C-alpha cells in the first residue's frame, strides 16, 4: 500500500498515451478517419478541407498532450528537489527538524532503490512508559538560588534527585551539578533541600 | 521623487569594542498563508449542448476530450482534499485543556475556544471569518473537513503544545509546567534559565501586551 | 423566451415598465407572468453525478 | 446528507474511522448480516493530560522503531514525431 | 455553425482547465510550505534564522482561517546596547585562559566575564575558563587575575 505514487505515475501516463492513441482515430467533423480513403473518394478541393480540420485536430490534440506532460514534469521535478534534499540533509547526517525525516528523534537513515523513486528506512527514538515525579524550579540551601545546569529536579516523595529529562536516571544533587545566580526571593516554588558538597 | 532604500547607520567598528544587550522585549507577529481552494466541477455536455440532439452527436465526433477535463477536475480535487488533510490532521489523540488555568502570568484568552457559539472557535479565529468575505453545469463539490473539525484540530494542537510542549510530537505526550518550558525555550537560544526564573512578570506582561496589539491591529485593519 | 426549469413565487419587487430580470451573470433569472402581475422565478431542477 | 442524497444505506449514530469519504463529514463502511452504514468520521481519541504547575513526566524506557516514506524521482521518457503523428 | 459554436467553447474550456491546474499547482506548493512550517515550528523549536518569526524563535499557536491557516510566532529580540571593551584571553600564571562559555568584558578599570545575547556580569575562576597553551601567540591577550576557590 505504501507504493502508490510509483503506480500512480505509470498509470497517468499509460491512460494520457492511452487517450492520445485514441484520439489518434477519430473524425474531428469529417467523412471519415482514415485520410487516404478520404482523398481517393473525394476531390481535391473538399480534401484539402478535410486534411485540413484532421490536422488541426491532431494539432490541438498534440499541444493538450504536451502542456500535461509539461505540468507532470513540473510535478515529478519538485518531488525530485525535495527527495534530494531528503536524501541530502537525512542520510548524510542528523537532522534537527522535527517530522520531516521520521516520527521521532532521528538517529539515522538508509537509503534504498525503487523503479522511478526511492524508499527511505528512517530510524528514530520513540520513548516507552512514563512515570509521573515532583519538580522544583530551584533549590535553596544557604539563601541561594541553585538552578541545574543540565536536567530536571525530581522527587520521589522522600528525597530529591537531579536527571537528564529524557532518561529515569536519577543522580545525588551536589553544587557540582548546579550554579547560584542570587537569592532565594524571586524565584517561585523554590524549595528547601541539602546540596552535597565534595 | 526618487525611493530611498532606508537610513544611513556607520557602526562604530573597532578591534576592541563590544556590544553586548542588557535588556529584552517579547515580540509576537503574525502569517498567513493559503492551504486549499474550492472544488468546482464543470460539465461538458450541460455546457457545451444544452438541450440537443443533433449537438451532441457532433460532439461525440471530437474524441473524449469531456473524459479529460473530468479527471482533470476530480484530480484538482482530491489534490485540494489531501493539502488540508496533511496540514491539520496531523494529530494523533485530540488533546483538551485543564480547567484549571494555572499558567503563570500566562493569559492565553484570545486563542483557546469559547464554549458560547455553535461553532466553537476563538476570538481571533472569528475576526479572521468575518474578515474575509448551478446555472449551465456548474457545480460547487462541499469539502471533506468542515470548519468545526478544523477548529477542533487546531484547538488540540494549541492544548497539546501549551501543556505538554515540545513532547507530544515524537510520541507519548508528558505534562510539564508552562515556565520550566519557557526556560527551556530561553535555554535553546543560549540565555539561561535565571534571566527567565526572575523575569516572568516582565515576560508575562510583554506577552500579553503582544497579544493585545495583535488583536488590535487584526481587528482595526482590514 | 425560452428555458427549462421550475417557477417558484419569489418576492423580487420590479419596477412597473420592467417586464424580465438577470443577474451578476447576465442570464434570466425571473419573468413577471402577462395575465397577472405576480413576478416567479426561473431556477433549473436538480442535477448532478450519480 | 450534507452533500448529496444516499440511498442504500443506514444512519447509525457511532463514530468509527473514515473508511470511505462521501463529504462534509459523512463516511460509510461495510459492518456488522453486514450492511453499508452511514456514519459521522471521528477526528480521533479523547485525551486529557493532567497538567499541574508542580509535575513532570520522563519515561523509564524506550523502543526503536523504523519507519518507511517513499518517494518518486523520475518519470518515463517519451518523445513523439510531428509528421508521422499527424500526416502518416 | 454548431460546430464553431463547439470548437469555442471546447478552447475556452480548455483554457480555464489549465489555469485551473497552474493555480492548482501554486496552492499545493503553498500547502506543502504551510504544512512543513507547521510541522517545523509548532511542534517544536527551529534554529533556522527568519524562518519562523523575525528573531529567535520561541513557540508558536496555530489559528484557523477561511481556505488558509495563521501563525502566531512568539520571537524573542535584543534591546539598548552598550559599548565595552573586550579581549580575546587573559595571561595571569604566563598562560593563556580562554572562556569556557561566554564573552570577557571589561568596565573600564576592572574585567569580569560574561555571556553574550544578555549582560550579567560575574568573576572570572577557574570554573569559568580553560588554560591552553601560553602567551606568545595570542593576538590582544591581557593581563589579569585569575581568582581561585
Ligand atoms: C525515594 O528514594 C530514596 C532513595 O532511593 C529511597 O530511600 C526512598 O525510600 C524512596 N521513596 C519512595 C516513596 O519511593
Ligand atoms: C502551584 O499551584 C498551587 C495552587 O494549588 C499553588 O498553591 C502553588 O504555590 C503553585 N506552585 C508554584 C511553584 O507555582
Ligand atoms: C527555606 O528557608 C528559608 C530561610 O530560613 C525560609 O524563609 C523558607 O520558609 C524555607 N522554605 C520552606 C519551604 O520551608
Ligand atoms: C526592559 O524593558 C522593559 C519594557 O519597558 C522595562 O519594563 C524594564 O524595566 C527594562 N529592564 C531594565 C533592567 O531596565
Ligand atoms: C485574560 O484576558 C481577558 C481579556 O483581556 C480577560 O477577560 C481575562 O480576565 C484575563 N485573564 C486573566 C487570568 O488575566
Ligand atoms: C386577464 O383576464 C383574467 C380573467 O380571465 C384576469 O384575472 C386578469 O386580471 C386579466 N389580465 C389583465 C392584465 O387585466
Ligand atoms: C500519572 O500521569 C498520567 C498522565 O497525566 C495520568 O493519566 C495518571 O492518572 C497519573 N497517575 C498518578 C498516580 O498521578
Ligand atoms: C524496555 O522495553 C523492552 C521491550 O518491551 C523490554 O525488553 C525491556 O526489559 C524494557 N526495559 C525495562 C523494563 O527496564
Ligand atoms: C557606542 O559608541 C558609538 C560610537 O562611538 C555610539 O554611537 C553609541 O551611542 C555608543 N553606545 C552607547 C550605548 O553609548
Ligand atoms: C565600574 O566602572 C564605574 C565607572 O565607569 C565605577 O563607578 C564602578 O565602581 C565600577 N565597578 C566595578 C565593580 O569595578
Ligand atoms: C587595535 O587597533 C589599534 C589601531 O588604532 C592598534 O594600535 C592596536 O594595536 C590594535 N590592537 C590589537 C590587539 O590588534
Ligand atoms: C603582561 O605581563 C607581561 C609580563 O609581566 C608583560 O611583558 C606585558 O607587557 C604585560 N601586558 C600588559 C598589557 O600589561
Amino acid at each position: 500500500s505504501a507504493l502508490g505514487k510509483l503506480q500512480d505515475v505509470v498509470n497517468q501516463n499509460a491512460q494520457a498515451l492511452n487517450t492520445l492513441v485514441k484520439q489518434l482515430s477519430s473524425n474531428f467533423g469529417a467523412i471519415s478517419s482514415v485520410l487516404n480513403d478520404i482523398l481517393s473518394r473525394l476531390d481535391p478541393p473538399e480534401a484539402e478541407v478535410q486534411i485540413d480540420r484532421l490536422i488541426t485536430g491532431r494539432l490541438q490534440s498534440l499541444q493538450t498532450y504536451v502542456t500535461q506532460q509539461l505540468i507532470r514534469a513540473a510535478e515529478i521535478r519538485a518531488s525530485a528537489n525535495l527527495a534530494a534534499t531528503k536524501m541530502s540533509e537525512c542520510v548524510l547526517g542528523q537532522s534537527k527538524r522535527v517530522d520531516f525525516c521520521g516520527k521521532g528523534y532521528h538517529l539515522m537513515s538508509f537509503p534504498q532503490s525503487a523503479p522511478h523513486g526511492v524508499v527511505f528506512l528512517h530510524v528514530t527514538y520513540v520513548p516507552a512508559q512514563e512515570k509521573n515525579f515532583t519538580t522544583a524550579p530551584a533549590i535553596c540551601h544557604d539563601g541561594k538560588a541553585h538552578f541545574p545546569r543540565e536536567g530536571v529536579f525530581v522527587s520521589n516523595g522522600t528525597h530529591w534527585f537531579v536527571t537528564q529529562r529524557n532518561f529515569y536516571e536519577p543522580q545525588i544533587i551536589t553544587t557540582d551539578n548546579t550554579f547560584v545566580s542570587g537569592n532565594c526571593d524571586v524565584v517561585i516554588g523554590i524549595v528547601n533541600n541539602t546540596v552535597y558538597d565534595p | 521623487y526618487t525611493m530611498s532604500l532606508g537610513a544611513e547607520n556607520s557602526v562604530a567598528y573597532s578591534n576592541n569594542s563590544i556590544a553586548i544587550p542588557t535588556n529584552f522585549t517579547i515580540s509576537v507577529t503574525t502569517e498567513i498563508l493559503p492551504v486549499s481552494m474550492t472544488k468546482t466541477s464543470v460539465d461538458c455536455t450541460m455546457y457545451i449542448c444544452g438541450d440537443s440532439t443533433e449537438c451532441s452527436n457532433l460532439l461525440l465526433q471530437y474524441g473524449s476530450f469531456c473524459t479529460q477535463l473530468n479527471r482533470a477536475l476530480t484530480g484538482i480535487a482530491v489534490e485540494q482534499d489531501k493539502n488540508t488533510q496533511e496540514v491539520f490532521a496531523q494529530v494523533k489523540q485530540i488533546y483538551k485543556t485543564p480547567p484549571i488555568k494555572d499558567f503563570g502570568g500566562f493569559n492565553f484568552s484570545q486563542i483557546l475556544p469559547d464554549p458560547s457559539k455553535p461553532s466553537k472557535r476563538s476570538f481571533i479565529e472569528d475576526l479572521l471569518f468575518n474578515k474575509v468575505t448551478k446555472f449551465n453545469g456548474l457545480t460547487v463539490l462541499p469539502p471533506l473537513l468542515t470548519d468545526e473539525m478544523i477548529a477542533q484540530y487546531t484547538s488540540a494542537l494549541l492544548a497539546g503544545t501549551i501543556t505538554s510542549g515540545w513532547t507530544f510530537g515524537a510520541g507519548a505526550a508528558l505534562q510539564i509546567p508552562f515556565a520550566m518550558q519557557m526556560a527551556y525555550r530561553f535555554n535553546g537560544i543560549g540565555v539561561t534559565q535565571n534571566v527567565l526564573y526572575e523575569n516572568q512578570k516582565l515576560i508575562a506582561n510583554q506577552f500579553n501586551s503582544a497579544i493585545g496589539k495583535i488583536q488590535d491591529s487584526l481587528s482595526s485593519t482590514a | 423566451l425560452t428555458g427549462t426549469g421550475v417557477l417558484t413565487e419569489s418576492n423580487k419587487k420590479f419596477l412597473p415598465f420592467q417586464q424580465f430580470g438577470r443577474d451578476i451573470a447576465d442570464t434570466t433569472d425571473a419573468v413577471r407572468d402577462p395575465q397577472t402581475l405576480e413576478i416567479l422565478d426561473i431556477t433549473p431542477c436538480s442535477f448532478g453525478g450519480v | 446528507t450534507r452533500a448529496g442524497c444516499l440511498i442504500g444505506a443506514e444512519h447509525v449514530n457511532n463514530s468509527y474511522e473514515c473508511d470511505i469519504p462521501i463529504g462534509a463529514g459523512i463516511c460509510a463502511s461495510y459492518q456488522t448480516s453486514q450492511s453499508i452504514i452511514a456514519y459521522t468520521m471521528s477526528l480521533g481519541a479523547e485525551n486529557s493530560v493532567a497538567y499541574s504547575n508542580n509535575s513532570i513526566a520522563i519515561p523509564t524506557n524506550f523502543t526503536i522503531s523504523v519507519t518507511t516514506e517513499i518517494l518518486p524521482v523520475s518519470m518515463t521518457k517519451t518523445s513523439v514525431d510531428c509528421t508521422m503523428y499527424i500526416c502518416g
